[PDB]
């Protein structure tokens, strides 16, 4: 090939990079891990350090309990038989309490209680991780974009698991913890609500999911196409526009009639992605609370 | 109907959002210009954004965009038509004049710095203790042009230290001097380095750096632009 | 008409076909031979859609729907009003998509950059041809292709999927979805990271890429780097589309049952097909 720069031809290695200091509490950084030659073909080879601290540990811990609670239930469903455990691993499911328990936390363990407990650990694990994404940025003096984007994903998960079931009056309305069972749940949700293809926030959501693949293919390919001019060094290209930024912008202007800037493409990017779950969340939230049947709602246009 | 309300509201939001993103992407390159360099009359339906300022690290100053732009370099092209929309032809040697695929931008004649204030890019012999950890080491290999003639031999690798990445080969020419080659424009083989963009006698015209241990942003543009321009302008010597 | 830095790039050369005859711009748009071809396929294709809208009796864009020939036609030509417009429009669309890509190649040449973008766009074209050509031909009728209408092609998706039960159980489909999700994840992260470095806290100077690296190492113990993340984005989005085409090319060609049935190569395996209890025993 007229070399495509998908994989490096040569790897170089030097002393581990211990990272910027700023206001990071250095007491909570690990040592550095080993270098990975395997990963070095595609990206950086350095593993670590990682930063832990209170929230990270709380998040890890709480997340492990979540995993453990589900796991122990799966073993229970497999009658403590390892062979059955592996045979039926994808069919195991931890279900929410049945409708007749409403929103009470008074369901017996084997009938939805254990689901409530898992959800509690999951809830703590995710929000404390969110706090972490926010505090890592702050300690380095960075903007909070990552935390705000993550919040968009959290929104869809909150709607599916908590906000919508509460508004519907029943935990039984939440999503089970199982590989196949949450798939069956997804199918069933659409059938019950009169075909989600005719939910317009669902169509919007799909436009941005597709749009995200579109844009990241456009942008990944654009940067590789101008890496022969050092295009991937985008911060310095923002501060001091180079021929990389200019050719990238002219490619698209000539193709399509308009173009982005090196900073501006990243604003297009962050919104394209976060709109997937922002809109999806709204669409799920409205289903069965406000609209029973999307197909029928659609035929009246509203 | 609350669903109706919601979907009409979101479309309002989305239009405001798009207008924001588009204006925000007009911080470079605008106002539009006529082909004679005067401002175009039709600037489009989106206004220029109000200025924003970046405070560059390491005392390098501030950047405000948008702001009045120059090329800050003479451009050796002649208009080929009375009307608007046709190619501008090079009046001289486009490789040397830095036009078309061989263009470069007048970036700051300073090297890029890492987070600690040190030069981001260094020759590997000056970087303790980087070494080649996988793949074919190109040091000491012959460098061959598109004319299948040897142009020199690889004497060092210039590495992006924070990223731990090879960015240039330093190549020694027959006359003893050296040149940098973008790592992206070379093909490292078992017994040689092959460079498709240039014939062996065009290596000498690769711009030179004024320090043997650092390269500036201006120099990297000049080097990269010139080598990439070879694909269009050195094609006659690209061997049948 | 021009960006402030644009003139020095608007030089002659790079065309694949026609030399300098189509080597010019209209406003911001570059033309070239494939610009002309794109226009011609698009013009004709849009006319036929109008011609078909007349046959249908509506000009409401959300009712217009051009269907392909009935199954009984198999793979033959059909009368214009009975599937023939669909056939011609498909030819045009393919002509336009392919022209669009070759125009991108001409533009790459004029600007001196790699060919990654039209290369990447070719996968989207591959995916389209999988649905309207490869799969219908392997099944032996154009009527298995999808109709060209805003809501009707959604019905087609729904109908096709439920023909094999819950289409979720298609394993290539699972893989495709995982790349679509991971790709949106990575795009959000990549966008947030660059913006958070360029637009730091108030009172702060612009951050360096070393801060970016340091942010992801602190957060998850690994930074892929600035080159690697763009490699990754390209990889994720193309792989999502590749497995999409794959999960359909095999549906109705080498697999005809409900996809949940596929998963028994695991359940009824030798060491445990019989052990009582769990979900399946
Ligand atoms: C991919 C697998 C399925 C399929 C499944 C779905 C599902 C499921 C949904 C859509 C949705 C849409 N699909 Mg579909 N779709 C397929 C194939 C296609 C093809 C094609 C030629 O292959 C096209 C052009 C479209 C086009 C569209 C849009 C009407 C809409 C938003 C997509 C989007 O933003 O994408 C990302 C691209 C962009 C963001 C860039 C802009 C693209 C613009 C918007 C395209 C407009 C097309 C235009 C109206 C028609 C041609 C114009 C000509 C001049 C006549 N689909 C196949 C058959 N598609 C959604 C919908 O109807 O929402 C209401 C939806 O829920
Ligand atoms: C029968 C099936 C139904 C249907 C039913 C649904 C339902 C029901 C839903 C969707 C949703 C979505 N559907 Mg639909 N869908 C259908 C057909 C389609 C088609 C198609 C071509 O046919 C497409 C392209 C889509 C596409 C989409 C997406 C746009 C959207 C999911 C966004 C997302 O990123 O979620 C992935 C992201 C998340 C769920 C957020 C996760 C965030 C949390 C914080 C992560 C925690 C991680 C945890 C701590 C660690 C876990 C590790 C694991 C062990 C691996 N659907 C048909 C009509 N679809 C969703 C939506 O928004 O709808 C409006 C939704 O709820
Ligand atoms: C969006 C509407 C549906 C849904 C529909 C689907 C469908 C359909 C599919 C998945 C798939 C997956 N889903 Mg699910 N999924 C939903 C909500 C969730 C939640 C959550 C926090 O609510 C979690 C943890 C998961 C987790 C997962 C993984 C088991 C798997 C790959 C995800 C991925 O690539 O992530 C990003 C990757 C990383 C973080 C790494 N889903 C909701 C309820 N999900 C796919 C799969 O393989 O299932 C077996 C699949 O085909
Ligand atoms: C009830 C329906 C079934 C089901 C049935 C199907 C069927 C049936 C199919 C899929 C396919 C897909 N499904 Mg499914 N699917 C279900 C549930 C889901 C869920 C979910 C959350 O539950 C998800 C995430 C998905 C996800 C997906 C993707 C993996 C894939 C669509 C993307 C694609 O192919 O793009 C490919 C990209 C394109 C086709 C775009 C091509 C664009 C062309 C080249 C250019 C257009 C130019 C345009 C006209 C110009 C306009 C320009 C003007 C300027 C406007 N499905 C349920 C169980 N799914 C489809 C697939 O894999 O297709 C290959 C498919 O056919
Ligand atoms: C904008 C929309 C997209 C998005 C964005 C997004 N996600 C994000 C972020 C952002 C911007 C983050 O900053 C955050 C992050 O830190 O990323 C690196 C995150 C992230 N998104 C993640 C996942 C995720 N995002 C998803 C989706 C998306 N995220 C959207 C497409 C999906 C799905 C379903 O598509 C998943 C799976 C995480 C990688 C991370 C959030 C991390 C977190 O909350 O961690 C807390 C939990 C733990 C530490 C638990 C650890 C325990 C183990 C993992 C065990 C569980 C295993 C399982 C239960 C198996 C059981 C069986 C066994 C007994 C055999
Ligand atoms: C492969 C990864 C992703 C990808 C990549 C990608 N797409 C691309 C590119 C790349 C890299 C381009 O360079 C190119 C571009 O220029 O984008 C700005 C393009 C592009 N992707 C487009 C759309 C698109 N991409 C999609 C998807 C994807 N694109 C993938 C997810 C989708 C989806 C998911 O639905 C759509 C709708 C266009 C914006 C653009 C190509 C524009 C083009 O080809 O223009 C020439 C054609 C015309 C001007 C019009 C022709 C009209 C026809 C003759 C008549 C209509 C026929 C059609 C079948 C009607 C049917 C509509 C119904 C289904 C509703
Ligand atoms: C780092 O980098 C990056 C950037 O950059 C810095 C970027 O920007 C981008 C680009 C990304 C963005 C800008 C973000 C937003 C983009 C998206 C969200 C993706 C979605 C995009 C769309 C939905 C837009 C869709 C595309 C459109 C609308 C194209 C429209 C199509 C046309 C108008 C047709 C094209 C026209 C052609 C082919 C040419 C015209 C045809 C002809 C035949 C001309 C006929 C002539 C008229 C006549 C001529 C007269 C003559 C000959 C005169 C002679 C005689 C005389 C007398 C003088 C990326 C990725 C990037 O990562
Ligand atoms: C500094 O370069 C990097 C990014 O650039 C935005 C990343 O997104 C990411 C994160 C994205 C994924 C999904 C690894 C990493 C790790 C990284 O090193
Ligand atoms: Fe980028």
């Amino acid at each position: 090939a007229e070399y495509q720069n998908i994989f490096s031809q040569v790897q170089v290695r030097g002393p581990a990079d211990l990272g910027m200091t700023e206001d990071v509490n250095l007491a909570n950084r690990s040592g550095v891990g080993p270098f990975s030659t395997l990963l070095g073909w595609f990206g950086n080879a350095q593993l670590g350090p990682i930063y832990l601290g209170s929230l990270g540990v709380l998040s890890l811990f709480s997340g492990l309990m979540w995993f453990f609670t589900i796991g122990i239930w799966f073993w229970y469903q497999a009658g403590w038989n390892p062979a059955v455990f592996l045979r039926d691993l994808f069919f195991f499911s931890l279900e929410p309490p049945a409708p007749e328990y409403g929103l009470s936390f008074a369901a017996p363990l084997k009938e939805g209680g254990l689901w409530l407990i898992a959800s509690f650990f999951m809830f703590v694990a995710v929000w404390s991780w969110w706090g972490r994404t926010y505090l890592r940025a702050q300690a380095l003096g960075m903007g909070k974009h990552t935390a705000w984007a993550f919040l968009s994903a959290i929104w869809l998960w909150m709607v599916l698991g908590f906000i919508r079931p509460i508004l519907m009056g029943s935990w039984s309305e939440a999503v089970p913890y199982g590989i196949f069972s949450h798939l069956d749940w997804t199918n069933n949700f659409s059938l019950v609500h009169g075909n989600l293809f005719y939910n317009p926030f669902h169509g919007l959501s799909i436009a941005f999911l597709y749009g995200s693949a579109l844009l990241f293919a456009m942008h990944g390919a654009t940067i590789l196409a101008v890496s022969r001019f050092g295009g991937e060094r985008e911060l310095e290209q923002i501060a001091d526009r180079g021929t990389a930024a200019e050719r990238a912008a002219l490619f698209w202007r000539w193709t399509m009639g308009f173009n982005a800037t090196m900073e501006g493409i990243h604003r297009w990017a962050i919104w394209m992605a976060v709109l997937v779950t922002l809109t999806g969340g709204i669409g799920i939230l409205l289903s069965g609370t406000v609209v029973d049947n999307w197909y029928v709602w659609g035929q009246n246009h509203g | 109907d609350l669903a109706s309300l919601a979907i009409y509201s979101f479309w309002i939001f989305l239009a405001g959002l798009i207008y924001y993103l588009q204006t925000e992407n007009m911080r470079e390159g605008y106002p539009l210009e006529n082909e004679d360099g005067t401002p175009a009359a039709n600037q489009g339906p989106f206004p220029l954004p109000k200025p924003k300022t970046f405070i560059l690290p390491h005392g390098r100053g501030t950047l405000t965009v948008p702001g009045p732009e120059s090329e800050d370099r003479p451009i050796a092209l002649a208009r080929t038509a009375v009307s608007e929309g046709f190619p501008h032809a090079p009046t001289g040697d486009p490789m040397k004049d830095g036009v078309g695929p061989a263009s470069w931008v007048a970036r700051r004649d300073l090297p890029e710095l890492d987070g600690h204030g040190h030069n981001k890019i260094k020759p590997m012999k000056a970087a303790a203790g980087f070494h080649v950890s996988a793949g074919k080491n190109p040091i000491g290999l012959p460098v061959r042009g598109c004319d299948l003639e040897i142009a020199g031999k690889v004497v060092d690798i210039w590495v992006d230290i924070p990223e731990q990445m090879a960015r240039f080969l330093e190549v020694e020419l027959k006359d003893g001097s050296t040149r940098l080659l973008p790592m992206q424009m070379v093909k490292v083989q078992s017994n040689r380095v092959h460079v498709n963009a240039l014939s062996s006698d065009l290596f000498a015209g690769i711009p030179t750096i004024k320090s043997p241990t650092e390269v500036t942003l201006l120099e990297e543009d000049k080097i990269c632009g010139y080598v990439a321009g070879g694909l269009m302008y050195a094609a006659p010597k690209r061997k049948s | 008409a021009l960006l402030s830095f644009e003139r020095k790039y608007r030089v002659p050369g790079g065309t694949l076909v026609g030399g300098n005859l189509f080597d010019f711009w209209v406003g911001p748009f570059y033309v070239g031979f494939f610009g002309v071809a794109t226009f011609f396929f698009a013009a004709l294709g849009i006319i036929l859609i109008a011609w078909s809208a007349v046959l249908q009796g509506t000009w409401n864009p959300q009712l217009i729907s051009v269907y392909p020939p009935a199954l009984e036609y198999g793979l033959g030509g059909a009368p214009l009003a009975k599937g023939g417009l669909w056939q011609i429009i498909t030819i045009c669309a393919t002509g336009a998509f392919v022209s669009w890509a070759l125009r991108e190649v001409e533009i790459c040449r004029k600007l001196g950059i790699g060919y990654h973008i039209p290369f990447a766009f070719a996968f989207a074209i591959l995916a389209y041809l999988t649905l309207v050509l490869f799969r219908p031909v392997m099944m032996g009728a154009w009527g298995y292709a999808f109709p060209y209408g805003i809501w009707t092609h959604l019905d087609w998706v729904s109908n096709t999927g439920y023909t094999y039960g819950n289409f979720h159980y298609n394993p290539a489909h699972m893989i495709a979805i995982s790349f679509f999700f991971t790709n949106a994840l990575a795009l959000a992260l990549h966008g947030a990271l660059v913006l958070s470095a360029a637009n730091p806290e108030k009172g702060k100077e612009m951050r360096t890429p070393d801060h970016e690296d340091t942010f992801f190492r602190d957060l998850v113990g690994y930074s892929i780097g600035t080159l690697g993340i763009h490699r990754l984005g390209l990889l994720l989005s193309l792989s999502a589309v590749f497995f999409s085409a794959l999960c359909m090319i095999i549906t109705g060609t080498i697999w005809f049952d409900q996809w949940v049935d596929w998963w028994q190569w695991w359940v009824k395996l030798p060491w445990w097909a019989n052990i009582p209890g769990g979900i399946n025993g």
